[PDB]
């Protein structure tokens, strides 16, 4: 029970985005590092309780 | 490398700084994006399988 | 133009019929069927491109 006495800190990143102002930068040919970059969303939307 | 301010750690944030050379921009000028600016739309052939209720599109 | 008009709307509304019957958990789905097909640089995937 010694693990769960002191409250652990969750590091939430600062919310910033500039797609609404300059919609020209986001177009039909996006840049991605991995080719399996849409797998995690496609998994959640199909099976949420997993 | 470590930095301190107000007796607390000062951390570096943002993107990874590169060594900008004269060649790195003018190779994109040499490239010019020479892809002829012509809206070529490629098709998708629908493929039927066991269920038939839901549709599935293939690349060719 | 009357014959060219009916030819275009009949082509679109037929394909939107069998596009509405695909699950979101897939490569070419409801949201991302325009991006992969387009091989140009339009401002925004709307109007005549879709």
């Amino acid at each position: 029970s010694a693990w769960f006495i002191n409250a652990g800190m969750v590091n939430m990143p600062t919310l910033s985005c500039a797609n609404g102002y300059y919609p020209a930068l986001t177009n039909v040919n996006p840049y991605h590092r991995l080719d399996t970059w849409k797998d995690t969303l496609n998994h959640w939307v199909a099976y949420p309780d997993m | 490398a470590a930095m301190f301010s107000r007796n607390k750690p000062l951390y570096m944030t943002g993107g990874s700084v590169r060594t900008i050379a004269t060649g790195n921009y003018r190779d994109a000028a040499e490239r010019l994006r020479a892809m002829d600016e012509t809206l070529r739309l490629k098709p998708f052939k629908i493929t039927e399988k066991l269920d038939f209720r839901v549709a599935a599109y293939a690349i060719p | 133009l009357f014959y060219h008009s009916v030819a275009m709307i009949e082509s679109c509304y037929v394909e939107l019929g069998n596009v509405a019957r695909v699950s979101d958990s897939d490569a070419i789905n409801k949201y991302t069927f325009t991006e992969l097909s387009v091989q140009g640089r339009p401002v925004m995937n709307r109007g005549i491109i879709v």
